[PDB]
């Protein structure tokens, strides 16, 4: 997919970023405009959606959060694992965080006293 | 170009002065906290932290330039006034060799009277290191009337300041479009400041140089000195000590300069007179400086239509490796107040250090060579301010990144790639560190070795004839036959310390042709060492502080903020500001071994005594031909030896450099308070305190709470700093005194 | 990796998603506060524990707590 | 637990506040004040060895009869351990003085910068590592990474005791042995 | 065309991919032809050219500089801790191809052409360290 | 000792090996250095080393310097030149086409 173009090296052709997990990202981005990557100086970026590798899991949520401070654009980020597979972790309800959402759960919850008590009566 | 002003914009009211914080709505309503009281001092003077309307910037910031404009005249004006009420000038005047410096008295309190150095010419005080009395003798200044109007007429320009900064702000106030005519600001500065100043001050000493060549140099009383207008009213008089000022502006337009010969000559060298340069090289020196000055302060456009402009010469330089080069760099510069400051205080900090070089090579000033306590502390007090000054310029280079950068707007594709392959720049600069550390430093531990091990020392002695004496001799050389050959024109090398066995000596020796050897190499590339470490971690705090691999999100935290907290493992002290706070640590490692090198080498090998029955016998004679290349040298000769000029100090008038060095030392252990500890400790030892406090109500209002993270490592480099130079400076000022 | 226990402090003013870097909490109907939110995380695997959200955690003591645990590439934030 | 390092560096900062963080704490002021008491005790014997006891009983009511007659004076057979002339026997131990400046200096570096910096730094080490040529083939077993925060300050007050000790272990004898 | 192919392909059709300082077009070239890496070949040529490139210079440095420097047994004193530290080397390089065992399909970079390459490190460093031994000999 | 030209492709290897030449140069200057390895080489090679050698800054030494001046000079005085002939290159060069 048509993605922005940066020079300066640095970011491709690690070996460790070959053998560990990579992340990609994708955005609206109606229109050309020119932004800058988290770990690098400044692109231009293309309409559609825009495919890129990032090493590091802050640094595909930095990204995410700058780009929703500029324009209004829904953000879709997708975590892939050592082999081949590739699941959904950003956004596995579809719906923003900090909002609320109708598919709700609990996980590693302990409902006790402040001071301490750390022994969780139920995991699950 | 256009008179736009803005008159009248904040009125003069002492509203504001009635509320603790009236610079910012966050530091006024809410004071309840002790941290409040440190935050209101500490963005003080961070102006780009209150408004952000550049039109109220520049009329924040121009005025603290005229406050402390205002400062710096305040304190200029009194050293006129403390050379004529209490000193020693016009005694030193007429004898200048017995009478030691002095111009500061003490009062008969407590017996701190002590201090009463016996310097001569019928006052006591305390001596004085600031280069005062040569610039005033160079000044033609002899009687004391002439100090007080002088001090009488910088009252009246440090008030105009003072009704100036508060003029066109309170008063007036120019609009923003005033200040992006930074083309005609050079037009201005370079002209104007820098070609009118050098030939204000060229046609000064043309006119005033004889009360103090062809008169004080001869042997003539003070009083027997004529008035410096009797000169000027008759101009026969100026004909007679110069047999060019008959003709009076008349060869000047014939284009026959050399009728001019009198003043205007390029020697070289120095005179073997005074004492320093020759009085005449440094008037054809400022009058070819300001010719110089007057043509390049004409380079931008004004409102003529002619000449350059930085906006165009940064968009036409390009380059194969700079991609879109220098283009942006003027919406770099005209739009950043900031950004002109660490270029500013880069060149004019390393300015500092390069003119403070020139200090000893060639002494300007008449007397000056001799006076090796004045000349000593000159040197490292610029070496240091440019320390500092530099530090800053990696301070504020980090700003840029942080607070005034955008992929968007302003755009180089140098500072692009400088940010773009930024790891490659350290990384280059790393492993230079390393080389230069693991040797320079490395080669100190093995001679070190050698010598408490044996023979290997003895062996070491070939080597020690490489390196030294292998390179930069021949620079020398080359100076020694600069003049005649290379220079026709001149009688003399660029300073003496060049020209091999030619040794100019008044009494005392003033320069010697330093005879480079056994650890230069050395001493060179630790400061080598200490310098690419220090532009490592300030560049790295200029480069990183935009885009960083750890943290993506770095702009939103800040530029003095402490950490990110204990994930990935640990993330602290990553603040670009934290960059120069260890910046300021290494500049200060850098400058110190600097300082220690010129200073203890100058008396080793250079300064010294001559009698007839021999040649030159230094005050310490030659010592760091050995004791310079191992560690224990530098503190079995030179850290050692000089506690008795410090400490044996009570019994006379040097009591005060013993207390203010063993005093220093603990201001500086007072920083390994700060610089070691954690606010969290702290923390909780307040609310035990508060616990007595809540005990019998005298808990205050302002709740009591410790340092921020922040501001305890400023106070702790503070100290480091202030605890880490009075104790060189009271080691400066305590041998050299003893043994001057 | 990080172990995350939230208490029963919690206002749900999502404080947490908002300062959290790589989004380790989660907002969930819950019918005992007055806003209605709590705060959960399911992905404590590539929790890194920053503490930053202790920070934006509004309440007396913090309703947000992570207890430090072990390391892992998921915690330790390194690109290598 | 006991070593840990921080709760948060919110609410005002939570800068070394575990137990361990006091235990790290208290082992500076241990140095220093055993030291004040051993600075004491090694003028209560040179200065009667000597003979010369009116220097104590006079001159060390100021500290800087501490500075002069101890530090400076009792050093100076310490020092001349191996001078650009003839080194003696007292070579060896004129050397570990210096050794320890440098260890207990060396405790500076861990104890004045903490780790974030580190951490930056070894990034482009490791970024440099597989980008050069041939010795792009090395490959490393655990990812390098600064020391802990808790183990930052252990090593640093391992340094910044050893050192010390080191540096108080080479005046001793050299300066005692020199003059008798 | 859209910004007139790129502010001229960064300047004269920079491109170079694998170039920057690293090995030019030139030195990537030059490190194929270079036998540490060389193509076309394995078991003990990989190697050996390595060692009878270093050890044909570690008799350099203690030679002149070397803790032993100042009489007439000094010519071997550069020899002696040059094996020494060779063997040392060599057991330290042998190590890695020990340490590694995730790619026991992948012979030649892993364990198989791994120490089929430090076989010949070994002879190549000590017959190197030999070989410029008796080069200096004729004109002493 | 040779011209060494042979094919239009060994013209990269003329902006090479003087490229080494340039560094070998510096080298031969670093590799000699030594205050007393210089009296064991020069005495074979002149006939005036047979009753002294080392002639310090007299005559031998100071021809690397009287080596450099000249280049200096030639090269400043092309530049200055080139910056006169205003955009046509006067002098002739072995390329275009091949
Ligand atoms: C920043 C410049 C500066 C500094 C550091 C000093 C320092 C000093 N002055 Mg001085 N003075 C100055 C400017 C300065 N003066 C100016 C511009 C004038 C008017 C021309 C005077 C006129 C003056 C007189 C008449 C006298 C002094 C005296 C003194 C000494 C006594 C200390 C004191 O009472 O003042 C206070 C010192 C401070 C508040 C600290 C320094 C302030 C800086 C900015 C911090 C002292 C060393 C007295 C003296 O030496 O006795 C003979 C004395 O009688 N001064
Ligand atoms: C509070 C005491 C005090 C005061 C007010 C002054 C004031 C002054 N001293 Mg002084 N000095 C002092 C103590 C003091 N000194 C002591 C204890 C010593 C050691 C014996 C010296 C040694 C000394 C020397 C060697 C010299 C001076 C000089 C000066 C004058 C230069 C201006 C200056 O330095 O500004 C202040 C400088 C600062 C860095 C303060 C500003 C920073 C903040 C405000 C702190 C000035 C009037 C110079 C002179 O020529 O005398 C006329 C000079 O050469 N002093
Ligand atoms: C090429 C620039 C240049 C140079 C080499 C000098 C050199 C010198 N100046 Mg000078 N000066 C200059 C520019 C320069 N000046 C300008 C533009 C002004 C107008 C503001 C002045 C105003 C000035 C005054 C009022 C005085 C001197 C004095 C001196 C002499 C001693 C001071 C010193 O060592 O600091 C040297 C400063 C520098 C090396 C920095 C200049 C570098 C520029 C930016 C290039 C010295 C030989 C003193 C003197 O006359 O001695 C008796 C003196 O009192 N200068
Ligand atoms: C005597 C104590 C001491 C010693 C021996 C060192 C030694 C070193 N420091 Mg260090 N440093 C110290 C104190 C010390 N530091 C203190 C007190 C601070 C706090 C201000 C720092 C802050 C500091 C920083 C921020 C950096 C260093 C770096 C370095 C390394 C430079 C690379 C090199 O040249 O290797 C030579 C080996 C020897 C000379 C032995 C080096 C090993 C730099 C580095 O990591 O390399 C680039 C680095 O960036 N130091
Ligand atoms: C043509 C008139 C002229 C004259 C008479 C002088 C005279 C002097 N200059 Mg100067 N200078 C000049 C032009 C001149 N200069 C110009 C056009 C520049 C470039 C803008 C400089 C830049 C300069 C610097 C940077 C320095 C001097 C310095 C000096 C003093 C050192 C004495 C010396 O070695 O001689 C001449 C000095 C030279 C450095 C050689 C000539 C200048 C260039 C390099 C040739 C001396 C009085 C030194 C000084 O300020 O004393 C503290 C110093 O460091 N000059
Ligand atoms: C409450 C405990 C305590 C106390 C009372 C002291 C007291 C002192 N320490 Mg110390 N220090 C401490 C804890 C303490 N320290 C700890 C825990 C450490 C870390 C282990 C240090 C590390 C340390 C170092 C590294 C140094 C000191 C030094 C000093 C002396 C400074 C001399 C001085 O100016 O005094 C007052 C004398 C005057 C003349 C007053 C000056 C008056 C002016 C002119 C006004 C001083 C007597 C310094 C020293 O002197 O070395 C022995 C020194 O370098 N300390
Ligand atoms: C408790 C003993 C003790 C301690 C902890 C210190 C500590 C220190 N001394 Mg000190 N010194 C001591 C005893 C001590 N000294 C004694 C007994 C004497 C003889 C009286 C001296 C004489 C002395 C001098 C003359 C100087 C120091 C300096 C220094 C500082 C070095 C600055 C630096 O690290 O930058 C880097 C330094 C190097 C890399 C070397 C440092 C804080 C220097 C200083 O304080 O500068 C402001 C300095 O000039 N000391
Ligand atoms: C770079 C300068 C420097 C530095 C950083 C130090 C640092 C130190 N010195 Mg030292 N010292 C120095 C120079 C220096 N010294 C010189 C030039 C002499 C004279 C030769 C001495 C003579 C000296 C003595 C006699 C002693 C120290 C001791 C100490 C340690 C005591 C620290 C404390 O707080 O108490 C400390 C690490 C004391 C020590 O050994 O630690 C217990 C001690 O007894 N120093
Ligand atoms: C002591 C200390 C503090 C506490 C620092 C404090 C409390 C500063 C105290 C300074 C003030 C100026 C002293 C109190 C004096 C009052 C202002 C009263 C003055 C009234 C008249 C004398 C004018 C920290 O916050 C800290 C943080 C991180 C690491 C180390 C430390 C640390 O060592
Ligand atoms: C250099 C440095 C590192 C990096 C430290 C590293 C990479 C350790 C390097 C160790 C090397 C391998 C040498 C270790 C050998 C020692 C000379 C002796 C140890 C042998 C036994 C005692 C175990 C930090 O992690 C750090 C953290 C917090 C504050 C300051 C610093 C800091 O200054
Ligand atoms: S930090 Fe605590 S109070 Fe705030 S939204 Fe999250 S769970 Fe609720
Ligand atoms: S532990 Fe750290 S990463 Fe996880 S939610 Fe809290 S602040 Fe965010
Ligand atoms: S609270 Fe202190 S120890 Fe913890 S991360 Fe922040 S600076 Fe480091």
């Amino acid at each position: 997919m048509p993605s922005p173009s940066f020079l300066g090296s640095t970011g491709g052709w690690l070996r460790c970023a070959e053998t560990e997990e990579k992340y990609a990202m994708t955005w609206s981005s109606d229109q050309q405009h020119i932004f800058e990557m988290p770990t690098g100086g400044a692109a231009v970026m293309n309409s559609g959606d825009n495919l890129l590798y990032l090493a590091r899991k802050e640094q595909a949520l930095a990204l995410a959060t700058q780009l929703r401070t500029q324009f209004k654009i829904q953000d879709y980020k997708i975590y892939r694992i050592f082999p081949s597979g590739e699941v959904q972790y950003l956004h596995p309800k579809d719906g923003v965080l900090p909002y609320q959402v109708n598919k709700g759960r609990e996980q590693v919850g302990r409902v006790k006293s402040t001071i301490g008590k750390n022994v969780n009566p139920a995991q699950v | 170009v256009k008179v736009v002003v803005d008159r009248d914009v904040v009125p003069t009211s002492f509203e504001k002065w009635a509320k603790p914080g009236h610079f910012s709505r966050s530091l006024a309503k809410g004071p309840k906290t002790t941290t409040w009281i440190w935050n209101l001092h500490a963005d003080a003077h961070d102006f780009d932290s209150h408004t952000s309307s550049l039109e109220e910037v520049s009329r924040k910031i121009f005025s603290a330039h005229f406050g402390q404009l205002a400062i710096i005249f305040i304190w200029l004006s009194g050293m006129y006034f403390h050379g004529a009420r209490f000193s020693n000038y016009v005694a030193w005047l007429s004898n200048p060799t017995g009478i030691k410096p002095s111009a500061q008295v003490v009062w008969p309190i407590v017996g701190q009277q002590i201090l009463n150095a016996d310097v001569g010419g019928g006052m006591q005080g305390i001596q004085i290191t600031s280069g005062l009395f040569q610039l005033w003798r160079a000044s033609g200044i002899v009687n004391e009337l002439q100090l007080y109007v002088t001090a009488l007429g910088g009252l009246g320009m440090a008030g105009l300041m003072i009704f100036a900064g508060w003029f066109h702000y309170h008063k007036a106030a120019p609009k923003l479009e005033w200040f992006q005519n930074v083309e005609s600001m050079l037009n201005h500065h370079l002209a104007g400041l820098l070609g009118l100043g050098s030939l204000s001050w060229a046609g000064h000493q043309i006119h005033v140089s004889l009360p103090i060549n062809k008169l004080l140099d001869a042997g003539v009383a003070p009083s027997s000195i004529p008035l410096p207008h009797e000169f000027i009213l008759n101009r026969n008089l100026m004909a007679e000590l110069y047999p060019s000022f008959q003709q009076g502006l008349v060869p000047f337009f014939t284009l026959n300069w050399k009728q001019y010969s009198d003043i205007l000559t390029f020697k070289g060298g120095l005179s073997p007179v005074t004492g320093g340069l020759w009085l005449t090289d440094v008037a054809h020196h400022h009058l070819a400086i300001a010719v110089l000055f007057l043509v390049a302060g004409h380079m931008y456009r004004t409102n003529w239509g002619i000449g350059h402009s930085i906006k165009q010469i940064l968009e036409a330089h390009k380059g194969p490796l700079t991609g879109e080069g220098h283009k942006g760099l003027y919406e770099i510069l005209t739009t950043s107040w900031h950004a002109n400051l660490a270029i500013n205080l880069a060149m004019l900090g390393s300015l500092s250090i390069i003119v403070a070089h020139h200090m000893y090579a060639m002494p300007p000033y008449p007397y000056l060579a001799t006076d090796y306590p004045t000349q000593l502390s000159l040197f490292t007090h610029h070496m240091w301010i440019g320390g500092f000054c530099i530090v800053g310029a990696g301070a504020h280079a980090a700003i840029y990144m942080v607070r005034d950068y955008s992929p968007t707007v302003n755009f180089n594709n140098v500072l692009d790639r400088m940010i773009r392959h930024r790891d490659a720049i350290i990384s280059h600069l790393n492993w230079v560190c390393i080389f230069l550390g693991m040797h320079s430093f490395g080669l100190y531990i093995h001679n070190d070795t050698m010598r408490a091990l044996g023979r290997a020392q003895d062996m070491f002695s070939d080597t020690a004839i490489q390196l030294q004496p292998v390179f930069a001799q021949w620079i020398q050389q080359i100076h020694t036959l600069a003049p005649g050959n290379t220079a026709v024109n001149a009688l003399a090398t660029a300073s003496y310390a060049f020209g091999a066995d030619t040794v100019t000596v008044g009494s005392k020796i003033a320069m010697m042709p330093i005879k480079l050897g056994t650890a230069d190499f050395m001493v060179h590339h630790i400061h080598a060492f200490t310098i690419h470490v220090t532009t490592l971690i300030l560049l790295k705090g200029v480069l990183y502080a935009r885009n960083s691999r750890l943290i993506p999100d770095k702009a939103n935290l800040g530029f003095r903020f402490p950490c990110d907290g204990p994930g990935r493992g640990g993330t602290c002290q990553v603040s670009a500001w934290d960059h120069v706070f260890l910046g300021l640590f290494w500049m200060y490692n850098a400058l110190s071994i600097v300082i220690f090198h010129f200073s203890w080498k100058m008396q080793s090998d250079v300064w010294g005594t001559v009698t007839s029955n021999g040649a030159i016998s230094h005050i310490t004679g030659g010592n760091f031909a050995q004791s310079a290349i191992t560690i224990n040298g530098w503190l079995r000769d030179f850290l050692w030896a000089q506690a008795s000029q410090v400490i044996q100090s009570y019994g006379s008038s040097l009591s005060a450099y013993g207390l203010m060095f063993l005093g220093a030392h603990f201001v500086w252990a007072f920083s390994l308070m700060f610089l070691f500890s954690g606010r969290g400790y702290w923390q909780e030892l307040i609310e035990s305190i508060v616990w007595a406090h809540n005990k019998l109500k005298v808990a205050p209002a302002i709740a009591p709470r410790a340092l921020s993270i922040t501001q305890g490592r400023a106070v702790g480099v503070a100290h480091y700093l202030l605890g880490g130079i009075a104790t060189t400076w009271a080691f400066f000022l305590a041998r050299i005194i003893a043994v001057g | 990796a990080h172990t995350v226990k939230i208490y029963d402090n919690c206002i749900g003013c999502t404080q947490c998603v908002r300062a959290c870097p790589l989004d380790v909490l989660e907002m969930v109907p819950w019918d005992g506060c007055k806003a209605g939110q709590m705060a959960s995380a399911p992905r404590t695997e590539d929790c890194v524990g920053c503490k930053r959200c202790e920070t934006a955690c509004p309440t007396d003591f913090l309703s947000i707590r992570v207890y430090l645990g072990g390391e892992t590439t998921r915690s330790m934030g390194l690109a290598y | 637990g006991y070593s840990f390092p921080c709760d948060g560096p919110g609410r005002g900062g939570t800068c070394d506040i575990s137990a361990w963080d006091a235990f790290y704490l208290a082992m500076f002021w241990m140095l220093n004040t055993i030291g004040w008491v051993t600075f004491y005790w090694h003028w209560k014997h040179l200065s009667l060895w000597q003979g010369n006891v009116a220097q104590f009983n006079e001159s060390s009511t100021y500290l800087m009869g501490w500075l002069r007659d101890y530090l400076w004076l009792n050093s100076s057979p310490l020092i001349n351990g191996y001078n650009p002339y003839g080194m003696n026997s007292l070579a060896v131990w004129s050397w570990m003085f210096l050794f320890a400046h440098l260890v207990w200096a060396t405790g500076f570096m861990f104890l004045i910068s903490w780790r974030g910096y580190w951490q930056e730094l070894i990034e482009t080490l490791a970024w440099a590592h597989e980008r050069t040529p041939l010795a792009n083939l090395i490959r490393w077993k655990d990812k390098p990474v600064a020391l802990s925060i808790v183990q930052a300050r252990l090593v640093g007050l391992v340094h910044f005791t050893v050192g010390y000790i080191l540096t108080y272990a080479a005046f001793v004898i050299a300066s005692t042995a020199g003059k008798f | 065309m859209t910004d007139y192919i790129k502010p001229y392909n960064n300047d004269p059709f920079v491109g170079h991919l694998a170039t920057p300082i690293n090995s030019s077009s030139l030195t990537r070239a030059y490190l194929s032809q270079l036998p540490i890496y060389r193509r076309g070949v394995s078991p003990f040529l990989r190697g050996l050219e390595i060692g009878m490139a270093h050890g044909y210079f570690l008799i350099g440095p203690f030679v002149q500089l070397g803790p032993l420097r100042n009489t007439d047994i000094k010519y071997l004193a550069g020899l002696l801790s040059a094996i020494g530290l060779i063997v040392i080397l060599t057991l330290g390089m042998l190590l890695y191809g020990a340490v590694s065992f995730t790619n026991d399909s992948q012979d030649l970079e892993s364990v198989d052409g791994w120490r089929q390459l430090a076989s010949g490190f070994l002879l190549g460093a000590v017959g190197g360290a030999g070989f410029a031994y008796l080069l200096l000999t004729l004109f002493s | 000792s040779s011209l060494r030209m042979f094919e239009v492709s060994d013209g990269e290897p003329y902006p090479l090996n003087p490229a080494v030449i340039f560094i070998a140069l510096i080298g031969w200057s670093a590799v000699a250095a030594i205050p007393s390895n210089i009296p064991v080489l020069g005495g074979t090679g002149l006939t005036q080393a047979f009753l002294a050698s080392i002639q310090r800054l007299l005559a031998q030494y100071p021809t690397g310097p009287k080596l450099d001046d000249p280049f200096w000079f030639y090269l400043i005085v092309y530049h200055v030149g080139l910056f006169a002939l205003l955009i046509f290159g006067q002098i002739g060069y072995a390329g275009y086409a091949k």
